[PDB]
């Protein structure tokens, strides 16, 4: 597509992009090229996969809750499964609800202390990424932990 | 296959689809004539 | 601070850079282009004597 | 799954073959 | 976003004459996208596609799912196995749930790696923030719907939780139960969240959201 | 050639067409997911219910009744239907569907009348089910009532009152 | 044995919780596992072979306080409708394959239910269990779907009857606290250990406290013998109607096409926004 | 040829192709 | 339970996405 | 609308710096009220707070009411005997229904009698006579969910009156029933409609609605 | 109060007006004169009356749901008293079912077939009122009706 | 009477469909009404006035045959908790207000339903029924809210008795299609008329085909005497909580304070904005 | 004095109340 | 005058407070009312029922389950608490809540090893309920029973186990 | 069933408001 | 009084209390007389 | 479009008035103040030579 | 009902005098 070029001649548009935004003036056009065609494109992609996905691995009926049988191994979501391992393997429950608690109010203060770096590349915030990076390793590895029994969680077996 | 083995060989076959789309879609764009 | 044209001269290099902008440290150059960089930044297409253009920021080139 | 590997090239050549034939064709008429 | 035949057509006429139409097609042609846009600002937009196939297939489960302790396991077994293509849109529920969730962490992902939290847009990070939460709140309340065993021990274990706050745990416990026990109180509770107050919740989330990305656009050129 | 506007309107049913066909592809099961599953039950006799969820049975109600009066018990399409005494030892082979055809609120039977007599509107009907008065268009709907367990199956032959094709079939 | 897990809880191997039977005599743990095909068409004969793997050098006690070696069974509990499939709609891969391994129902109106073992587990390492798919559309209790299909596979002698009693494959433990005293070999190879609280062992252990030091209750008098133990691994199987996969393929081509599509009308509306700026 | 196989595999080029068909109509990544 | 089917979507997704958007950082990030 | 105090502040100045939140105070204080405006062009807003306070009120005996044929009429009188205050949200709900009703009725007269609906405005009456249908159907899919006497055979009147025509009316029917008789499908089709269809509908009907009012703004002068 | 003058030397306002629109361009401010003081003023008016409603006249339990007994009367929520009425006493239920449906439609109707006036005063809409007036008297004529019997339901037991 | 309506229906004397079983003998359908408050705050003997207003003048054929009197009597289904105040809570102008009417609970256990009559309907035109409200303090069962008081109140005699005969205030009519070949009186108002069927009419209504005109099954042989009927009138009552309406008067005048203080922020920002436009 | 009678007449008043606090402040109707 | 800063904010202050009164008056109702009403005013001698349900008889427990067995049997707070039997004659005055104390996963009993054993984490409790091992820092709550009707009692008494106050009181 | 203080309220408010709109009506009509 | 009666007198009720309502206002609009 | 402080005389009444308002037809009043209408057009007050200051549509009066 | 009557008189003058109390009250202390 033919590509608009940022006119910088405009104060305007010079003012927006000091300050962070302004940069949806520029560029191929919005509409049709990409909310028109390429967003169809994702949408069509997305439904075609997710029935494919229902469709060669149904959802399972499970057996009817029993209250008084707990199931051996009762695992929540994949996306709780980091949580999940929290709460088994800290000795204090109240540890646990901290930590839960502190994953999402963690997030939330992620712009306020990352703001102090202006650059966005992660090549510019060498220890944005290392916490990053660490971050998303001990999430991975908690969520493989809370897939084990509780005695070799810590180690995924390996050791 | 059995749907246990589905959780390694799935993640490599997602990696590997996700490099082969990526490199079809700019064989695409190559064979297109500008 | 910059404008199309305009002779520049880079000083500083913000992040790490390859050999060529090495080399480029301290090179006379003429802006080709207006880069788009991070931080909101408007940079600059730098085309030197050595015919190749690096874009840069904004505060690493000296108007001249 | 040899066979699947098969059927995979299958649906990429078939499907970038109707690919190209329509750019190219619709092109050719003039309608791109 | 009108072409120049859908203009100066009388309809076309008509209701921008009233309601003067052409200005949204102007603000939306107005936009651009920027060249460093990717494939993987794609993310966050998948991420809604699949909440609206949860809004859709959630909204056909509603019609047949009978949120009670005695009729939930047998409506769900209903669903999947009388109902025409219940099984395939309580599965298309179930796999686009995760596939949700998946979508908003690699959108996160994006996001957090294209520095696009950073000033100005601190706000619309905080308000993804609130719709993770508010989506894992989805997921959960959805996995017990069912009334099955894995579903009935998963709200067990995650509603006795609060219990081990000091002095006010109890309470919130009894409270995101219904009841002292998990029991019929917690699945009405549950179902009212999952189907009602959690759509209603994300999507004013969704549209502050919305809101902000449109007003500050997309971010800087990494 | 820029393409004109007849180029560019083909190209957009070709496009959005194919995308409408995979539309209605995605939709149709979920229309077809709204429509309730036919199963009603067999559709012909759908053993009659008590008021109760339990099945009655013949002779359980051939000993309760006393014929004082006619009951109703669950019956074709779920409709309360009539079951008649007809001499105490043996229910009647027919079984009057107990549903005005004005509206479908649930007509009562007046033995002191030996009519029923709808309270709803005031549609009126003999003992036989037929209109005798009121705004009722339709005769009572009848089922079969077998003295085996009781089955009740839509009267496929000429009803015996208006000699006519049953309405209801 | 599998057999008294059948008269032990007739009514079901798994309980409510989820445990097998088994584990309630069969104390230890080991791993166990099962290769079933993740989806299976209906009426299709399929295989699926229970791994048992246990270390075939390794030796047991047997009820004779003799080191021998180790049977393999198991109960291998599949969905509704399923069945182990009759020899004549085995093929010859499959018919050679199984052998002369018998497979019998864990309960009559419980076909889909099988139990095998004991086994030699010298030549059973893995016990490929032929299985026949139900079809749904023949069978209108059956449906296509996501099942459930649990395993249990002990390798090992067991530690406690039927009856309630010990076996000698067991670390035997202090009734209560006192002090070995005439120890002798009071069986064959069975012990008298003296509270002096007189209290006997079978052959299989070995003591370890055989020394004068005091006994406490509840100490493990022997080293314990059990090298064997059982294992449980719960998967799944998809029955999977074809039509449903002919329409998702129809559909999914469908798609596909669209997007080639829509690709296309991007291309041709490129074209006419650049002729369109072009004056 | 196995329609498990197939309908693996009609998935698998479905997610390789959107994601090709977003690449070729972006003109890039 | 664990569905291994989606967490292997998930394991695979996560990891070559996290690369390919540090290499769209690097490419960004470096001066042609 | 941001007075000096507030527009000063440190606080606003970043929201301002980041969402431009100023505009809105500006389009907000823009507007005027002409003098023909008078106490009736309140009816339409008092329409919305009935509307609200049934969002509130119908929240609140999700909470705690089961859609189920067996428990619907249990599980209304607990709402009115055991629940605290029960009683006073499930009348409130009840009288804000009425009052809803009532409220947009001497709306339409406000409207019809001052030439609301006249030329440029075709569309927010037509919207309207749209989200009035939206609100009947609110009250008669409410009506039923006591599953009292009242309320099973008002459903079952209304939901038979389909049949008139001699085809298509037995498969309106059916959909309206969910089955070919009033029963536990009724009961959870009308609640899954009462408790989320219409809700977003009714709510995608009031955005339209107000979106069209704000564009427009009010008649002109009688 | 401050009343703003409209300011029609403005072209931009004497074109809205034009069109029928830019009524809220003049007169007193809409913010915080009217949105923020007079407008909490009747949503606290309606949730009080709407409260003391509730707690004067709380709800009724009715009867548990008899599918095999009609309640001598059944009626529907009052704003449904005329449609009601249309369905009981006209004979065939498909005229019932057609004036059902021309209630809203007609309505719908209403905009197109009087915008062929411009003045929206009652009182230049001679027509016009005298339809609506007519159709109010008739809507709770009809209402009216449907609480009494079927007999004395169109007279009202008046004559 | 009312105890044939015990008798024949001991359970209750309202169906399901809320028929009073009343009207399964008191065919014709007379007017109703009762006077019962809006709303009764616990524990408070009050009036319902149940009115069976029927013409005065009008007579009616009594049993025997000669017209007389009619009478009126009522079963007032007063809601669960309610009943009939006894006299010591009765205040003097009750106790005159009612006067000795006796009224009897349809059965024990079941005070809340009170059936008066049958009463002389010359003085009985309204008939006061003395309701004593419960106590929701006092009695955990009972709560505070609406609730129905349907009744049914009847004037004249019956049509039908409880053996289902059919007594002499009824219009017969014809048994078959048979030609009156004889109409005797014999002294008495009673008339054997007579297919031919021969049927027989008590003293009560006078014919109107006593002549020899043919007549045809279903057509009636008499004029209808019966000048009184049954009626039932459902209502409400609010047992009401005097905690709720001191509480919602409390915050009610905090709304219309409120109120108050808006409209005079509103005057004070207008006093502010008329200082910002003037310059 | 009667309780009901004070909550009917409370519930009145706040309705005259409103509709003159509305007049009020907005100086007309 | 013209309202300075300060009284515009007083006034602001008056209307507002009001206002934010009438609201918290209003409020207060709501939240009451999501908050679940208590059960019952006392949770004492809370008669034991089942997962079905039903009402679970002292006698009937006892003819069952021979002795030294433990089965679930609904207790106070809606737990499974296991009704020991010590002799097939009368059950013991005291039964343990099997209810993990650190998580809610309901604790299996072991007869043959004579301790319970929590299948999720693995914390196991003797034959009294007492915390021997495991991840669990609290014990099993404990109640009476009756051996004459069967009522589940909050055991306030100090338990005979760690000989200190109940935690769960 | 009938709710007679609501249709009270009812046939109350629609006159009054009827005739308020309509008094409104003819004001704004009136030429000073 | 009774229920039934509400209809009547709580429609008359209203019509007089909105008008007294309104009066009011402009009773209150005149006293303030600024 | 119509200009203030602009004799004008009524050539037409849209409206049926008072006989007093009908005196004013046909009267040159200078318009003092525009009031909107209910066509939403722009009317004009009419000072007349007696000041019995009446409002009228734009349409009846013409300019003078 | 009569009483009612004087009830809300005395209603409707109480609040009159607090509404007209508090309304001089503020414009003589001028926050009005
Ligand atoms: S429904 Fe019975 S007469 Fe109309
Ligand atoms: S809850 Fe018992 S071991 Fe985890």
């Amino acid at each position: 597509s033919i590509i608009k070029k940022p006119d910088l001649s405009d104060p305007d548009l010079r003012a927006k992009l000091a300050k962070g935004m302004g940069h949806n003036y520029y560029g191929e056009p919005a509409w049709p090229n990409d909310i028109l065609y390429m967003f169809p494109i994702c949408i069509l992609g997305a439904l075609g996969l997710i029935a494919g996905l229902a469709i060669l691995d149904p959802a399972m009926i499970g057996e009817p809750a029993d209250p008084f049988a707990t199931p051996l191994e009762i695992l929540p979501e994949w996306y709780l499964y980091p949580t999940f391992q929290i709460l088994r393997i800290l000795p204090n429950k109240l540890l646990g609800i901290a930590g839960m608690a502190a994953i999402p109010l963690g997030l939330m203060l992620v712009p306020f202390i990352e703001s102090v770096n202006k650059f966005q590349n992660p090549f510019r915030r060498p220890i944005a990424m290392t916490v990053f990076l660490f971050g998303t390793a001990a999430a991975l590895w908690l969520g493989a932990g809370a897939t084990f029994p509780i005695d070799k969680s810590l180690t995924l077996g390996l050791f | 296959m059995t749907a246990e083995s589905m959780l390694a060989n799935g993640a490599f076959i997602m990696i590997g689809l996700t490099l082969l789309g990526l490199a079809w879609g700019f064989v695409i764009i190559k064979l297109q004539g500008s | 601070t910059i404008e199309i044209g305009q002779k520049v001269k880079v000083y500083r290099l913000r992040d790490r850079v390859s050999p060529d902008v090495v080399g480029k440290l301290g090179k006379v150059g003429v802006v080709k282009d207006f880069k788009m960089t991070d931080g909101s930044g408007i940079g600059a297409v730098v085309s030197f004597d050595d015919r190749t253009a690096t874009w840069f920021f904004e505060d690493e080139l000296k108007a001249i | 799954m040899a066979a699947g590997v098969g059927i995979f090239i299958g649906y990429i050549a078939v499907f970038t073959g109707v690919t190209l034939g329509l750019l190219y064709g619709l092109r050719f008429v003039k309608l791109i | 976003m009108f072409s120049k035949e859908v203009t100066e057509s009388k309809v076309f006429q008509w209701f921008n004459d009233r309601l003067e139409v052409q200005a949204i097609s102007d603000d939306i042609a107005s936009k651009y996208v920027p060249p460093h846009v990717n494939i993987f600002y794609c993310l966050g937009g998948l991420t809604l596609t699949c909440f609206l196939i949860q809004f859709a297939t959630g909204f056909a489960m509603t019609f047949y799912y009978k949120p009670t302790v005695t009729e939930a396991f047998a409506s769900v077994q209903y669903i999947m196995n009388e109902v025409n293509f219940g099984w395939l849109i309580r599965s298309i529920h179930r796999w686009s749930a995760s596939m949700m969730v998946l979508m908003m962490i690699l959108h996160v992902f994006r996001v957090y790696l294209t520095g696009g939290f950073k000033k100005p847009r601190e706000l619309t990070w905080v308000v993804g923030v609130m719709l993770a939460v508010t989506t894992v709140t989805f997921g959960v309340t959805g996995y017990s719907l069912p009334w099955d065993q894995v579903g009935y021990w998963a709200v067990k274990i995650v509603s006795g939780v609060p219990a081990a706050i000091p002095v006010v745990g109890d309470q919130l416990v009894t409270l995101m139960r219904g009841s002292e026990s998990v029991g019929q109180a917690t699945l009405t509770r549950f179902y009212s969240l999952h189907t009602f107050v959690l759509p209603w919740a994300i999507a004013v989330l969704l549209l502050l959201h919305f809101l902000m990305i449109r007003k500050q656009g997309i971010s800087g050129p990494l | 050639d820029v393409p004109d506007l007849g180029r560019r309107q083909f190209m957009n049913l070709l496009t959005f067409g194919t995308i409408t066909g995979v539309a209605a592809g995605a939709l149709y099961p979920a229309v077809k997911y709204l429509i309730p599953p036919s199963s009603g039950g067999s559709g012909g006799g759908v053993t009659a219910k008590d008021a109760l969820g339990n099945d009655v049975k013949v002779t359980e109600f051939l000993a309760s009744h006393n014929a004082g009066d006619r009951v109703l018990a669950q019956g074709l399409k779920g409709d309360p239907t009539y079951i008649v005494v007809q001499g105490d030892d043996t229910i009647a082979n027919y079984g009057i569907n107990a549903v005005c055809t004005h509206l479908g609120c649930v007509v009562p039977w007046n033995a002191s009348e030996n009519k029923f007599m709808c309270p709803c509107h005031g549609s009126q009907y003999n003992a036989e089910g037929k209109v005798v008065r009121g705004p009722a268009p339709l005769s009572l709907a009848l089922a079969h009532a077998t003295v085996t367990k009781l089955v009740l199956s839509t009267w496929t032959e000429t009803d015996f009152r208006t000699d006519e094709d049953p309405w209801w079939a | 044995y599998p057999f008294w897990a059948q008269e032990t809880a007739p009514l079901t191997p798994r309980e409510a919780t989820g445990r097998i039977v088994c584990a309630n005599c069969h104390l230890a743990q080991k791993a166990a596992e099962v290769e079933i095909p993740q989806a299976v068409l209906p009426d299709t004969v399929f295989e699926a072979v229970v791994k048992i793997p246990y270390d075939l050098d390794s030796q047991q006690v047997l009820g004779d306080g003799s080191k021998g070696g180790l049977n393999v069974g198991a109960v291998l509990m599949l969905p509704e409708g399923f069945k182990i499939a009759p020899p004549d709609r085995l093929s010859e891969g499959l018919k050679e394959k199984v052998g002369g391994t018998y497979f019998q129902p864990y309960r009559e109106d419980m076909e889909n239910v099988v139990i095998v073992g004991p086994l030699p587990g010298e030549q059973y390492q893995e016990i490929v269990f032929p299985v026949l798919s139900p079809d749904p559309a023949k069978d209108k209790s059956i449906n296509y779907g996501k099942f459930a299909v649990h395993l249990g596979a002990n390798r090992g002698r067991g530690q406690i009857y039927p009856t309630g009693l010990l076996s000698n494959n067991n670390a035997f433990k202090a009734p209560n606290a006192g002090t070995i005293s005439e120890v002798n070999a009071l069986e064959a190879g069975g012990y008298q250990l003296i509270g002096t609280e007189t209290v006997d062992i079978p052959a299989g252990p070995e003591l370890i406290v055989s020394a004068g030091q005091t006994v406490e209750a509840g100490e493990f008098l022997t080293n314990n013998p059990n090298v064997g133990g059982f294992g449980q691994k719960d998967t799944e199987v998809v029955l999977q109607n074809p039509t449903r996969i002919k329409f998702l393929v129809l559909f999914l081509a469908g798609i596909m096409l669209s997007q080639i599509l829509l690709v296309l009308k991007k291309k041709q509306i490129e074209k006419v926004q650049a002729a369109e700026l072009n004056f | 040829m196995d329609i498990l196989t197939l309908g693996w595999v009609s998935v698998l080029v479905l997610f390789t192709w959107s994601i090709s068909m977003v690449v070729w109509g972006r003109n890039g990544f | 339970m664990i569905e291994p089917l989606l967490l292997g979507i998930v394991l695979g997704l996560i990891p070559v996405t996290l690369a390919g958007l540090f290499v769209a950082a690097y490419l960004q990030y470096k001066r042609g």
